[PDB]
Formats: C-alpha cells, sequence, structure tokens
RNA sequence: UAUCUGGUUGAUCCUGCCAGUAGUCAUAUGCUUGUCUCAAAGAUUAAGCCAUGCAUGUCUAAGUAUAAGCAAUUUAUACAGUGAAACUGCGAAUGGCUCAUUAAAUCAGUUAUCGUUUAUUUGAUAGUUCCUUUACUACAUGGUAUAACUGUGGUAAUUCUAGA
RNA sequence: AUUCAUAAUAACUUUUCGAAUCGCAUGGCCUUGUGCUGGCGAUGGUUCAUUCAAAUUUCUGCCCUAUCAACUUUCGAUGGUAGGAUAGUGGCCUACCAUGGUUUCAACGGGUAACGGGGAAUAAGGGUUCGAUUCCGGAGAGGGAGCCUGAGAAACGGCUACCACAUCCAAGGAAGGCAGCAGGCGCGCAAAUUACCCAAUCCUAAUUCAGGGAGGUAGUGACAAUAAAUAACGAUACAGGGCCC
RNA sequence: GUCUCCGUAGUGUAGCGGUUAUCACGUUCGCCUAACACGCGAAAGGUCCUCGGUUCGAAACCGGGCGGAAACACCA
C-alpha cells in the first residue's frame, strides 16, 4: 503493498473538522473502543460532550477547555487502498499562521463546508475563513483536493438535496476563480458527528447517487469520503534532488538522544547522516528516525519521518532548518532574494520596507521590499513597465526584499514545494509569489 | 572471592614459563592436580612453545584429545594438566620421551631420555605416617601415596618409583656425600653435594651444598631433591650439569661458539 | 587487560633554550651535518649523556670488578662496533670523552657524502628518502641508521632504483614518451 | 612471479599431526608478490604430494621489495587435511564452504527469545492463537 | 645534563619575596594539521538517573526419548543412526566495572593453623550391610511418581500459571 | 614439642559409606548349558594424603591535626572459670567473679579534593609531589537489613522486607535496579560506535565440535610516545677565494 | 511551542494621536598648565524596538514581527 500520501484538513470555525477528522480516524482502525468512551466521559465531566471526536487531535487543555483547535496535530489511518496522515487546521483568522505551516506539509486538502442554514453564509464571507483557507491551499503547493459537505442533519431539511445542490454550486462558482477545477475535484456530503457517509453509504439520505471526478489519469465514481480518499492521486516525489526537509519539531526522546522530526521535501533522510540547519547554522549526525511510533531506515519525500541529532543539543537544532545533507548542497542563508509576488489584496498600498510575515514553507517572518524593479503582466512574466513608483491590488510585479529576521529560503526551479509562499497584512492574505532567484551567506 | 579462582592474566602467571607479554591478556592456568601452579609446567605450553609441535591452543586440544601423550604412564587428556618436575612425558608417535627437569638457568628443558630411563621416576618423599588400619604409607613431592614402604626409609629421602606399577624400588638416604638437585628458588637447578646442615629447630632447615666446582651455596631443605650419591647420579642429568658459570664466562663461551 | 606497551621520550630541550653561543653551535652542526629539526640534535646528545652516565657510574668502581668490567666491555664493544671509537681507544676513559660530531658523522647521511655518491648532503637526504640507496640488500629511507663498519662496503645503490640500472623511471617515460610520440 | 626459488627453512616432522612445518621463504624479484595458489602449486612437487595437501599464511613482503616470509604446513592426505586444518582456511582455498548462519546479533535475540518459552511451544502457540484469534 | 636572570636605590652591598626559565603516563582549551608504528580515553563535579539491544549456559562412544522431528535400519524385535524440548548432573560465587565506605582498618613484606573448611583434580583407599541373622526376603534384581508431551484453560499485561 | 598419627577395649546412631549406573569389543573352560569364567573404560562412592583455594593469625610499617588530653566499661570494656555458637582458636555470645586495658614513645576525637601497594613525574646526591586508572590484595551493584541453594555468596545480570527513586495499567495488579558492553539525559573546564568476530589469549559445561560485549578486530581519537614529506641537482646573468700569466 | 508583564539619548530614562522632550550623570566644545588638576565659561547628544494599518494627523488606537524581562509546554 500500500502506498503513503499525506493529507491535511480545512475549513470555517465550527464546520465540523476535528470532529469529521477524529471520527474518520476511529472508524479506520485509529483507536479501540475504551480510549473514545474514555474522551466521552472527561468531556461530559468539562461541558463540551459534542467535542468528544474533536479531542482526538486536539490534545492540549487550552484547546479541549476552549473547544478550539489552536495548533495542527498528526494522526494516521489505512485506507482500503493506501496508508495517509491528517492535519488539523486551526480553522481561525487568530491561527491562519499555524493553519499555513499544516498546509505546506501537505499534498491534499479535505475542504469541509458547514450544510446548516446561516452557518454556510458566515463561512463564505468577507470576514469567514472559506474563501482564505482554499486560496492558502494552492497558494502552499496543493494542486489536488476534495471537498465535503458537513452537517447534514443540521441543515434543513437534513439530508435533502437542494441544500446540497446550492453549496455545490456556491463552491463551485469560488473555486475556479482560485484554479481548482471543480469537474476533478470530488463533493462529498458527510456527517462527522453522526458517521454518515463517511466509512458506508447512509441510510438517512438515498437521494445522492454519487460524485464523479474527470481527470487525465483516470476516473473515479465513490459513494463515500473514504472512497474519495482512495481515489486521490499518488504525488510526484522528487528523490533525486539534494534533501530539503525544512524541520517541523525537535524532541529530547527519553533515552535515545535528541530526534529531529520533519518531512522529507526532497531527497533521503538516512540514520547515520549529518546535517546542517540553515538559519541557526548548527551541523550534527542524526542517531535515527521514525514515522509516528514506528522506526524507518529510508525517509522518503513526502513522509512524517523524525530523524535524531547526536552530538549537539535541541537547541542548536530547530524548526524550521533544512537538513541539506552537510555532504550535499545545504540550505544557507537568505541576505536577499529575487521573488516575485502577485498579491490578493492589500487594503493599503504596497511600496517598498513594507515587511509581512513571509510564510514561505513552514516559517513565517517580516520581510521588507527593498524595491520593485519591474511592473509585469499578470501570467507569462510579461514585462509592462521598467522602475514602478507604486504597486495596486490586482497587479503582478517582480521584487527584491530583506528580511528583518534570519531566514532560509530557496528558488522555485531547484524546489518546488520550497518555492511557493504568500503574504500576509492586516490580517488578511495581501499578496501571493514564487522567488525565482536567491542570494545565499 | 566468594571462592576459588578460575583465570590467570598473562602478568602474573610464573616466569619460568617463558610466556610473552603481547599475545593475550591471560595465561594457561594449570588445573589441580600433582603439582602446585606456580612450580609445575601445563601441557599447553609445554607443547606450543617448547616443542612447537602445535601453533595454536586447539591443535594441542586436536593432538590431546587424539591420545598420543603419556604423563606419567596415564595418557592425559586435560590441555592445563600441571606436570612439573621428575614428570615423564612419553610419546607414542615420533619414538621420543620427554622428561621435565630443571635447567641451569632457571627454566625447564627438553631433556631426552631412553625408554629404559622413562620406565623409572625419583621422588622425594615428604609425609611418612601410619595410617587407617595401620597400614604405612609416605607421600612423595608428586603426591602419590605408596602403601607399605621400606621402614628405613624416612622424611627427606629420594625413593625410584617404579611408575609402571607404582612401586617403590630404591630408596636414597638424605647424608652428607649425596648427589641433589635444587628445585625452587634463586639458585634452583644447581646440582652439588652436602658437606653439612645446621638444624635450627625453629623451621627452615638450611644445607650447604656445593658444586664440582668448588662453588658453595646455601639453599633450603625444603627446595633439595637428592638424586644419587657423590659422583654417581641415579638421573641422567641435563646438558652442563649446573656448572652455574658467570655472565663473564657466558659470554666468553659464546664467543667461542660463534 | 593486556600488558600496556612501554614507550620513552628520545630527547633533552635544553635547560636554557635562549642563548646566542648554543643556538649557533647547533645551527653550524645541522647545516653541516644536513639536519633539518634540532630535536635531531637534542636526540643524539640525548643519548651521548645516556651512555657518559652510564660510563661514569662505571668508573666510581674498582677494578676487576664483575659488574664494571662486563657492562664496560660491553658499552666499549658497541661503541668501537657502530664506528664512534678507535681501536686504540678502548679504555673506558674516552667514553667520556665522546662529543656529538663524532656520533653525527655515523650517520647514513654523512657516510653517503663520504663515499661520494650525493655530491651535498642535502642531496643526500632527498636520495634517502626517495628510496634510491640501499643497505646490502635492504633499502633504507631513514637519513639515521648509524652504519656499523661492517655495512659501510655494501652501501651501494638499491637494484630497484632508476640510478643503478633497473627500469628508467616515472617522469623519464613521460618525457619519453612524449618526445616519441612528438617524432611519431 | 620471475625466480621464485622457493627456499624452505626450519622444517619440522610431526608424526603427532600427520603434518610437516617449515618457514617458507620465497624471493619475488621485479615483481611484487606471489600469489598463495602460486606456492601452493609448486609446493606439490618438492615435497612430492598434491596440491590440495599444503598449507601457506603469512607472507608479509619485506621492505623494499624482492622478499617475503611466510610459514607453510603440508599434510599427508586428504582425509587427515579436512580433520586438522582449520575450517577458516579449508573454506579459502577450495576445500569447503562457509554457511552464513545469520550474524551474532539475530542469534542471540532467537536464543533469548527461545529462552522466554518453557517447551517446544506448540501447545502455547495454538492457546495464544485461540485466545487472540478475535 | 651539581648553571640562573630581571624588579626596592641618586647609586652600592645584603636579607627577602615576586616574576621569568625547563619538565610532567597532570588535565582542560585555543590556532594549525600531510605520513608510518604504538596507543590513553564518563575517575575528578553526580557510588546522579536510565529508554532500548546484548553480556552464561552446557554433552560424549559412554544419565534419561516412541518429538504423533529427520534420513536410512536391512549388522541388529527392545531401542540400539542423528537428534529439538524436558528431567538430571555441573557451572552460574569466574570474568567485567567503579573507588563510595574505610587512617593498625585495608594493604605490603614476613609467620602459624600442634586452632579450621576445602567442590574439582592427582595418588591410594570398603571379602565383615540377609540382624531368633533356617523361609523372616527378587538378587540371572525390587517400589513410587513426575517433567517434556496429549487435550481443557484463565489474566489487559509477566521468562505469569491451574485442572485432567 | 601434643591428650599427634595409629591400635585395642565398653557402649552410643533416629544410622554415614560398603556400585540395583552406563559405553564398546565380545573372548575362553568344559560337567555341550541363556551353565561357569573373562577385557578396555566412563559415572558415582567412605576415609587419608596432595592440589586449586578459603578463613583466622605472629612481627614491622600509613596523610594532616593537642583551636582534640585523657579514652574504654550504662546495655562488653581487661582478664579468668564454665557453657552455648562456629568448619575451627577467641567476650564471638551467655552466666558468675576480679577491675582491669590504652595513653605526650601523639591513645582517643575531627578533617581527608584518603582503597592500599607494586609504581609514575621531577632532579648530582638527599628528597618532594602524585598514584581512581591495564598487576596483586580489598569494598560495593541505589542506601541498609535478612535468607535459600551450593564445597564456596551473606551474591543483587538470586530472591524477601523498608526508605528514597522509577516503568506498564481495560485501577484489580505486575515488572526493575548500566559504578557490565554500546548508547541516552543531567553534571561540568573535562572524556568514543546504540559496529564485527569467538579467527586468535583463555575460561566453563556432560565436553575436541557448543557458549563467553572475558577477549580480539574495526570506527571516533593531536591524552601521551617513535620515525619522518613539504625539496634537491646541472647549465646561464652577476658577486667572490686561494693562484696562473 | 502556547500564554502573560515591560521596551523610550551614550549611561540614566522621563514625557505625552492632530507635536520627542526633560533630567542628572555623562558627551564634546572655549578655559588654564607643559600635561594637568580642581577651578571653571558654553553646547553636541532619540524610525519613541520593527512592520502594517487605523489614520487630516499615531510612537503612544489596534494588530503582526523581533528584542529583552517572566511563565507553562515540547516522548521520531
Amino acid at each position: 503493498e500500500k502506498t503513503h500520501i499525506n493529507i491535511v484538513v480545512i475549513g470555517h470555525v465550527d464546520s465540523g473538522k476535528s470532529t469529521t477528522t477524529g471520527h474518520l480516524i476511529y472508524k479506520c482502525g485509529g483507536i479501540d473502543k475504551r480510549t473514545i468512551e474514555k474522551f466521552e466521559k472527561e468531556a461530559a465531566e468539562m461541558g463540551k460532550g459534542s467535542f468528544k471526536y474533536a479531542w482526538v487531535l486536539d490534545k492540549l487543555k487550552a484547546e479541549r477547555e476552549r473547544g478550539i483547535t489552536i495548533d495542527i496535530s498528526l494522526w494516521k489511518f489505512e485506507t482500503s487502498k493506501y496508508y495517509v496522515t491528517i492535519i488539523d487546521a486551526p480553522g481561525h483568522r487568530d491561527f491562519i499562521k499555524n493553519m499555513i505551516t499544516g498546509t505546506s506539509q501537505a499534498d491534499c486538502a479535505v475542504l469541509i463546508v458547514a450544510a446548516g442554514v446561516g452557518e454556510f453564509e458566515a463561512g463564505i464571507s468577507k470576514n469567514g475563513q472559506t474563501r482564505e483557507h482554499a486560496l492558502l491551499a494552492y497558494t502552499l503547493g496543493v494542486k489536488q483536493l476534495i471537498v465535503g459537505v458537513n452537517k447534514m442533519d443540521s441543515t434543513e431539511p437534513p439530508y435533502s438535496q437542494k441544500r446540497y445542490e446550492e453549496i455545490v454550486k456556491e463552491v463551485s462558482t469560488y473555486i475556479k476563480k482560485i484554479g481548482y477545477n471543480p469537474d476533478t475535484v470530488a463533493f462529498v456530503p458527510i456527517s462527522g458527528w453522526n458517521g454518515d457517509n463517511m466509512l458506508e453509504p447512509s441510510a438517512n439520505m438515498p437521494w445522492f447517487k454519487g460524485w464523479k471526478v474527470t481527470r487525465k489519469d483516470g476516473n473515479a465514481s465513490g459513494t463515500t469520503l473514504l472512497e474519495a480518499l482512495d481515489c486521490i492521486l499518488p504525488p510526484t516525489r522528487p528523490t533525486d534532488k539534494p534533501l530539503r526537509l525544512p524541520l517541523q519539531d525537535v524532541y529530547k526522546i527519553g533515552g535515545i538522544g535528541t530526534v529531529p522530526v520533519g518531512r522529507v521535501e526532497t531527497g533521503v533522510l538516512k540514520p547515520g547522516m549529518v546535517v546542517t540547519f540553515a538559519p541557526v547554522n548548527v551541523t550534527t549526525e542524526v542517531k535515527s528516525v521514525e514515522m509516528h511510533h514506528e522506526a524507518l531506515s529510508e525517509a522518503l519525500p513526502g513522509d512524517n519521518v523524525g530523524f535524531n541529532v547526536k552530538n549537539v543539543s535541541v537547541k542548536d537544532v530547530r524548526r524550521g532548518n533544512v537538513a541539506g545533507d552537510s555532504k550535499n548542497d545545504p540550505p544557507m542563508e537568505a541576505a536577499g532574494f529575487t521573488a516575485q509576488v502577485i498579491i490578493l489584496n492589500h487594503p493599503g498600498q504596497i511600496s517598498a520596507g513594507y515587511a509581512p510575515v513571509l510564510d514561505c514553507h513552514t516559517a513565517h517572518i517580516a520581510c521588507k521590499f527593498a524595491e520593485l524593479k519591474e511592473k509585469i503582466d499578470r501570467r507569462s512574466g510579461k514585462k509592462l513597465e521598467d522602475g514602478p513608483k507604486f504597486l495596486k491590488s490586482g497587479d503582478a510585479a517582480i521584487v527584491d526584499m530583506v528580511p528583518g529576521k534570519p531566514m532560509c529560503v530557496e528558488s522555485f526551479s531547484d524546489y518546488p514545494p520550497l518555492g511557493r509562499f504568500a503574504v500576509r497584512d492586516m490580517r488578511q492574505t495581501v499578496a501571493v509569489g514564487v522567488i525565482k532567484a536567491v542570494d545565499k551567506k | 572471592a566468594r571462592g576459588p579462582k578460575k583465570h590467570l592474566k598473562r602478568l602474573a602467571a610464573p616466569h619460568h614459563w617463558l610466556l610473552d607479554k603481547l599475545s593475550g591478556c591471560y595465561a594457561p592456568r594449570p588445573s589441580a592436580g600433582p603439582h602446585k601452579l606456580r612450580e609445575s609446567l601445563p601441557l599447553i605450553v609445554f607443547l606450543r612453545n617448547r616443542l612447537k609441535y602445535a601453533l595454536n591452543g586447539r591443535e594441542v586440544k586436536a593432538i590431546l584429545m587424539q591420545r598420543h601423550v603419556k604423563v606419567d604412564g596415564k595418557v592425559r587428556t586435560d590441555t592445563t594438566y600441571p606436570a612439573g618436575f621428575m614428570d615423564v612425558i612419553t610419546l607414542d608417535a615420533t619414538n621420543e620421551n620427554f622428561r621435565l627437569v630443571y635447567d641451569v638457568k632457571g627454566r625447564f628443558a627438553v631433556h631426552r631420555i631412553t625408554d629404559e630411563e622413562a620406565s623409572y621416576k625419583l621422588g622425594k618423599v615428604k609425609k611418612v605416617q601410619l595410617g587407617k588400619k595401620g597400614v604405612p604409607y609416605v607421600v612423595t613431592h608428586d603426591g602419590r601415596t605408596i602403601r607399605y614402604p621400606d621402614p628405613n626409609i624416612k622424611v627427606n629421602d629420594t625413593v625410584k618409583i617404579d611408575l609402571a606399577s607404582g612401586k617403590i624400588t630404591d630408596f636414597i638416604k638424605f647424608d652428607a656425600g649425596k648427589l641433589v638437585y635444587v628445585t625452587g628458588g634463586r639458585n634452583l637447578g644447581r646440582i652439588g653435594t652436602i658437606v653439612h646442615k645446621e638444624r635450627h629447630d625453629g623451621g627452615f632447615d638450611l644445607v650447604h651444598i656445593k658444586d664440582s666446582l668448588d662453588n658453595t651455596f646455601v639453599t633450603r631443605l625444603n627446595n633439595v631433591f637428592v638424586i644419587g650419591e657423590q659422583g654417581k647420579p641415579y638421573i641422567s642429568l641435563p646438558k652442563g650439569k649446573g656448572i652455574k658459570l658467570s655472565i663473564a664466562e657466558e659470554r666468553d663461551r659464546r664467543r667461542a661458539q660463534q | 587487560p593486556r600488558a600496556p606497551r612501554t614507550y620513552s621520550k628520545t630527547y633533552s630541550t635544553p635547560k636554557r633554550p635562549y642563548e646566542s653561543s648554543r643556538l649557533d653551535a647547533e645551527l653550524k652542526l645541522a647545516g653541516e651535518f644536513g639536519l633539518k629539526n634540532k630535536k635531531e640534535i637534542y636526540r643524539i646528545s640525548f643519548q651521548l649523556s645516556k651512555i657518559r652516565r652510564a660510563a661514569r657510574d662505571l668508573l666510581t668502581r674498582d677494578e676487576k670488578d664483575p659488574k664494571r668490567l662486563f657492562e664496560g666491555n660491553a658499552l666499549i664493544r658497541r661503541l668501537v662496533r657502530v664506528g664512534v671509537l678507535s681501536e686504540d681507544k678502548k679504555k673506558l676513559d674516552y667514553v667520556l670523552a665522546l662529543k656529538v660530531e663524532d656520533f653525527l658523522e655515523r650517520r647514513l647521511q654523512t657516510q653517503v657524502y663520504k663515499l661520494g655518491l650525493a655530491k651535498s648532503v642535502h642531496h643526500a637526504r632527498v636520495l634517502i628518502t626517495q628510496r634510491h640507496i640501499a643497505v646490502g640488500k635492504q633499502i633504507v629511507n631513514i637519513p639515521s641508521f648509524m652504519v656499523r663498519l661492517d655495512s659501510e662496503k655494501h652501501i651501494d645503490f638499491a637494484p630497484t632504483s632508476p640510478f643503478g640500472g633497473a627500469r628508467p623511471g616515472r617522469v623519464a617515460r613521460r618525457n619519453a614518451a612524449r618526445k616519441a610520440e612528438a617524432s611519431g | 612471479s620471475d625466480a621464485v626459488t622457493i627456499r624452505t627453512r626450519k622444517v619440522i616432522s610431526n608424526p603427532l599431526l600427520a603434518r610437516k612445518q617449515f618457514v617458507v621463504d620465497v624471493l619475488h624479484p621485479n615483481r611484487a608478490n606471489v600469489s598463495k595458489d602460486e606456492l601452493r602449486e609448486k609446493l606439490a612437487e618438492v615435497y612430492k604430494a598434491e596440491k590440495d595437501a599444503v598449507s601457506v599464511f603469512g607472507f608479509r613482503t619485506q621492505f623494499g621489495g624482492g622478499k617475503s616470509v611466510g610459514f607453510g604446513l603440508v599434510y599427508n592426505s586428504v582425509a587427515e587435511a579436512k580433520k586438522f586444518e582449520p575450517t577458516y582456511r579449508l573454506v579459502r582455498y577450495g576445500l569447503a564452504e562457509k554457511v552464513e548462519k545469520a550474524s551474532r546479533q539475530q542469534r542471540k535475540q532467537k536464543k533469548n527469545r527461545d529462552k522466554k518459552i518453557f517447551g517446544t511451544g506448540k501447545r502455547l502457540a495454538k492457546k495464544v492463537a485461540r485466545r487472540n484469534a478475535d
């Protein structure tokens, strides 16, 4: 046998992300009955009985008390076709950077959409996250995705049809403007809390015939969400390139040294291999590697593997570095880089010195635009003007920008997953771009 | 330490074994037997480093297991058998009988004896007692117990054990004018004649043994071994016969040989 | 738990390391005998101190002393063997009158110069280290060999050396092949 | 390879081990070394034996080149060679085949795992399978 | 290789100390680093705490097998060839690591056991044990299980164990 | 030097040992029979001696302190008698009796960045300092106590209990002591691979075969030591040292 | 990693969305000697941590980033 893929999940607040995620993990051999029954008892004492499924991924004390997904969390389950692990996105404008960290380490995406009356209109609004989360997915390199219409029982009439057809029509109009073809995307009606149309075909809604997709590789037609998870295409894994794994976390595991963990964006990580973290500049050797409490020999691209360093420290190591083999061309600090970025509406004007929190890959940092080289056409890199005076919404441009804080970045031609980024300012996605050139240190 | 020790590092082994200090950190500790570990020679070192017949440890084991050597009539099969003074190893193959006799320098030798000489072994008795049922017995240096001995046999004499039958055939009394063999001490391996002795009834009896070259030395009675009368040795003496030449005389001997 | 190996330092640093008179003396000796490090002079002086100390301890003992005689002739025989002491100076008193130059003369570097195969002591050093010179039937590449008046007649070019016949050599072949191909 | 001139030294006889030991001195002028199969081949006819009856080890080439000193053994019979020559040298030339007993690590783990069960384990295997079938 | 020097004073001779000098199986660190041989290496503060994987098990010609294990006996009708597991007999008190405790204590040289134990070895060493000892009793020879194993199983777990 | 070894008397034992074990080759006598004799061995066994040991013990010797001068004996201290216990001598313990024993010739008490020694650095000699660390003799398995088995343990890679730690829990319960080999955290100026092999040196078992992180090999390694590359040699342009014209 | 308290010349550190300044120390400058010294006579010294908005207008209104000052977390 079975392949390995990686999914992330996204959506508006109270759309039922963690409820749909956790209950789907329960159905597909995630945890036994006494573990989730314990979670029902503890959450009933807290007062949040509905969040018992959401608790499975939301393990922190602040998350369970508030009933809010603050930071991302990992959990695996084996489908009929292959292995897969989920990224539980926050779904808040407060924690939008944590979503960007999670979606950047994801191949596919499960866009959870609320079906209940009033909640869908709030989700796809100016202030809502349904517009933002779908836009941020295509920005970071999630080419293929799936949309899931949640809370069919809550909506009126429950498990009806029209309401479902209205949501699919409303999403299809918006999702074309982002870039995703809604013909290739599958639309599945589900209920996360009830457990309807996720594993087995639903009894409450016989009206639903079945979703369908029309790709170049192969067509698929499934009844449930689980079959739609099987129909996701195997991504292109660049195994031959130099390693470029931006670290995720660095743990100090009991009786086995320091253990750096991160997805192999490019290359093949293995035990007994020296690595260099980019911004801090710390060289160290890995003791061993693991993925969801299971050891590995070869950490292939797109994997939740986690090396472990040695002969150094947990502080020398850090979330954000690139273990480019100390033997191969390692990741270096970027003083200034040529990174085009197109913008998605900055309320203020974008001139110079403007340092938005560039969230290239898993790292967010303020970057000040040294200047604007050329005003460029919206596509094909066509040069329109030489040396602009200012820039506005709905316009492309190449721009050289200096970070206000030590950051590691790389060109799009060398590393496609590394080269993607977005821009944020005034609590909104002001611009989106890709880096073509970069000056090393 | 909570019991006996079965190990011997290759730094506390007796120096007369002529073992190196680089081939392993351990030494072939002799098993319990007729002689003490510090006054005997294991069969492994004798066949590997003295006769050079065997190279490795397993070669000695293979030779021993094949029923070839015969120590004191008995074939024996232990690689760490403590063969000491007055021990004769008989080899059916190669037609050689080897006798363990100390040299002048302070080690063992490879003295070859005829088949007739290997039929008898000299033994210095240590204790004479009246055992159970009133039977007298003697305790030789090798620990052999011989019942019903000659009444004239007393402490500190030497008997001629028949080996094949284990019976006493001749006894040599300890008195002045007796050729002896020093076994143990800084004066070991010397052969000379007894002139007199101071009794010293407090322990450690001393005897003044005189060499054939008018050289006299003092050795405790526990380290002596009478091997015959004056001028007639009951055993074939090793080469040199314990002249004990000085460092000057040895150097001239080498320069007269090269 | 194996028996440790024995190591010893073969040189003694001077107590006064900062003195013009001694500094120029070793520079003259090193240049004349072709020595790179002055530790080589430190080494050869250390051996001189040891034998002088041993010989001095012998001279405080009476004549016809077995210890003095045996070690005395053994040290004298070794010195006359290696060639630092002449045959008529075997009296245990000239041993204390040995100098560093006498020991330095016995080095194989100086003997190669003396027999006339290097034309310069520095060229003897490169000949020593490039394996073009052998002792007897053995190639020696150590400058300090201390021939002992018996192998001095056996000092000759090694059979496996381009200078003494044999295969012509490396840079010669590259030049020979280059000119042969140019002329062909 | 040229003017090998295999000269033997310190030859001894052991009817105890049915072998003759000798420090073999081999000179290799203008040639690097002599392969082990090379000395064994001409060791056969000097001692009037076969190729598969001799054993040589060592052969540390003398510094400078042109000389090598090693220690050699000759065995009278093939069966005597099997029963006396160690296994590592047997598999070395052509005499036997070294079967891989996995390695030391897995053998130790298997021994400990077999030590954790008291008996053959056939009844234990069927009992745990029946109990843990569901 | 039994060696000194600089510094109190305007200047001198002393006492006197500081500093310089060289070495360290005395370490730590810095800069640099091409080769051959040999080779120390979690002692100093923490004898502070440990994930995980190993570190002692074992048979011959010769203690016990019908593996309902494996080849072939054809010299073998009871096996008698090889032989897991188990019972049994030994070993596991050796080795390895550390220097916490301890200042006539340990330990070193040196005595005694005529004041004791001693597996394993080595050399020797039980004509006398049927007790109204003539029927009281097999002595070309006695009795009793039990493990492995077959099957029933229990606990979430253990080198966990029961009943037949 | 013995009430020593040993022998014999009169008894004591609920009674120790005095072969119901095993492998090969199977041979001789004839009163011609599963009749009677018969070898080379292994295992075990009571006692003695010997050996590998173990445990006590004679004499001498250990750092700094008197801003430690008296210590020990309540409830063991010194010695004697007798008895228990020990494998043995013995206040080792008990009952009684006597009041002794040590000390300025440095007792006793305190500190020790104190296991001791063989040894290491340093020097003419004298000596000073260090010595956990490859060898020998000791102590410990986190701090103590107790015990089975076995010749031998007061054993911890054997158990039992308590305290301080700490692991798995479907909350009843169960499993542990890396100052063993690697490796992890902490500590600090300060110290290596979670590798390979029983090929060597040995040890153990029933035993030639098997096992051994004992050990060896490799890797990290500028702790310390040995030797030793990085350059030499001709001809040309100058500048010389004796000397020839 | 999440959450909270502060950030202001050189040291001090005030002070207050239509506007950043003060105070001592200091920092220099004319002062004398020979260099001084005290004695003195005068003036050089802040993107209000960074970015982005709110903004007629902000450092202060708000939010993001960093720095420091405090917490709780962090079994591939």
